């Protein structure tokens, strides 16, 4: 589940 | 809609009444959000990605309005840091990537 | 292209005149490929995924193509399970959600 953030 | 990408695409959903935000992550196979409570039963499941994993617990046949599409499916909840509709909901919206 | 979400949406990028699988991923800020090597400096990140944070080395203004669209732009590299082409490349694409 390959959400990503700063 | 049609949906650039300059920002995150974050929606308004609606789930078990609630009004939620949620992110459109075509990168997830499931749905994820943030703790609550669902009707019916559940089991629990592992899911990864950057960071490792997390334990949620696996909701299934639950109705979903995004941005006024009805859609049901698996919703997944636990420690996620934002709300997430991946594809598994997506595709029941007709939500497609074009370039 | 229109690409559909029953699938992965994993597609053909290429590297430094190497040829590797690439998610699509709009639920992510930034593109973050596995383990390589690329030319010059780095500078250091943190971000965040669904398991918590990791420290990944950035690289501005990096040649990459995608589906066979040129993109020049920031590239992280660090232990992500799968290589992920975040919004800051597909908005060089012209990516769009639609429903």
């Amino acid at each position: 589940n390959l959400l990503q953030k700063k | 809609p049609q949906i650039t990408l300059w920002k995150r695409p974050l929606v308004t959903i609606k789930i078990g009444g609630q009004l939620k935000e949620a992110l459109l992550d075509t990168g997830a196979d499931d749905t994820v959000l943030e703790e609550m409570n669902l009707p019916g039963r559940w089991k629990p499941k592992m899911i990864g990605g950057i960071g490792g994993f997390i334990k949620v617990r696996q909701y299934d046949q639950i109705l979903i309005e995004i941005c006024g599409h009805k859609a049901i499916g698996t919703v997944l909840v636990g420690p996620t840091p934002v709300n997430i509709i991946g594809r598994n909901l997506l595709t029941q919206i007709g939500c497609t990537l074009n370039f």
